[PDB]
């Protein structure tokens, strides 16, 4: 399968999700500093585990 | 046995600069004065410079709204080097308005009470539309010293909204402090010497407050010279 | 919301008591696609719950166990 570009992004604060929109793209004019997100982007791995 | 230096003339040649005397200063403390002064009086004064803005219809500085001849960098640029005196509170919010052909001046912010402006005549940028409109909101506060736009993001309260720009603050009033010592007035006496200090402001504050307080830091500051 | 009045809703013409905590509310349904990591976490503490819940139930019962045992 394909990974999906969302906001369906794990273990990050509420804060480094603020700064994207519903879809998963930052806002246009965004005050973005280093260390942080500009798309989420979630890949899906094999299930190895059950 | 000193003789204590009292201001005694003041001459405004004009509204942008002036010039202050001291009257009778004992030999051998023209340089030590004249260099103390100059140096805290170019370094620490209350300044009221610009710190925020907020543009009616754009997201960043980068940008280019309709009918306006500039960029909007230009246009916080160019606003950095508005001088404004404050008298009654430490932040004041100022608003503007101005739609039709032609420029836009300091005359064209709204000038409640307690603001006042000191140079109307200064230039903010050009307006060619005809049917061409921007409401700006200006943020003013006290402050001194050299703040970055960078530095002040420490705060974290959640002070991200987007129509919201950071400038660049200029907090230092004056510009270009001269002076040097020459013989004074007889004063019955002989090596009487006077120092004349040449003082260029944007007009926010005037000399005589401005040496008050300078002296007064100094002295303050001073105090501390009274050990064990 | 987080604690519903009766004297000041007298437009309401107090159906209950102030300060009924009873069950007074209703929810459809919750999807939660970005929150998977905080149902993922809830479910890991909630199989936490269930295993001391499953060793209480299988020791304390008998009182622990009485038996040699190794550690």
């Amino acid at each position: 399968g394909p990974e999906e570009i969302t906001a369906d992004i794990p273990n990050v604060g509420e804060a480094a999700l603020s700064k994207l929109d519903e879809s998963g793209i930052v806002y246009i004019g965004a005050e973005v500093t280093g260390g942080d997100i500009l798309v989420g982007k979630v890949t899906p791995k094999g299930e190895t585990q059950l | 046995e000193f003789l204590k230096p009292r201001l005694v003339d003041i001459e405004q040649v004009s509204s942008t600069h002036a010039k202050v005397t001291l009257e009778p200063l004992e030999r051998g403390f023209g340089h030590t004065l004249g260099n103390a002064l100059r140096r805290i009086l170019l370094s620490s004064m209350p300044g009221c410079a610009v710190t925020e803005v907020e543009i009616d219809g754009v997201l960043h500085e980068y940008s280019t709204k309709e009918g306006v001849q500039e960029d909007i960098l230009e246009i916080l640029l160019n606003l950095k080097g508005l001088a404004v005196r404050v008298q009654g509170k430490d932040e004041v919010i100022l608003t503007l308005n101005k739609s039709g052909i032609g420029p836009v001046t300091a005359a064209d912010i709204t000038h409640d009470g307690d603001v006042e402006i000191v140079k109307p005549q200064h230039v903010i940028c050009h307006l060619t539309d005809e049917n061409a409109s921007i409401s700006m909101r200006i943020k003013v506060q006290r402050g001194r010293g050299y703040v970055p736009a960078s530095t002040r993001i420490h705060s974290e309260e959640d002070e991200r909204p987007i129509g919201r720009l950071l400038v660049d603050a200029c907090y230092s009033p004056v510009e270009r402090i001269a002076y040097n010592v020459e013989a004074a007035r007889v004063e019955q006496r002989t090596d009487l010497d006077k120092l004349v200090i040449e003082m260029e402001t944007n007009g926010t504050i005037d000399p005589e407050e401005a040496i008050r307080r300078a002296a007064t830091i100094l002295a303050e500051q001073l105090e501390a010279f009274v050990d064990l | 919301t987080k604690e519903i009045t009766l004297e000041a809703a007298r437009y309401e013409d107090e159906s209950l008591n102030l300060g009924d905590y009873v069950e007074d509310q209703i929810e459809s349904v919750t999807f939660d696609r970005i929150t998977t990591q905080t149902a993922k976490q809830v479910i890991v503490q909630k199989v936490r719950e269930a295993e001391r819940a499953m060793v209480v139930d299988q020791f304390r019962e008998h009182e622990g166990e009485i038996i040699t045992g190794v550690v």
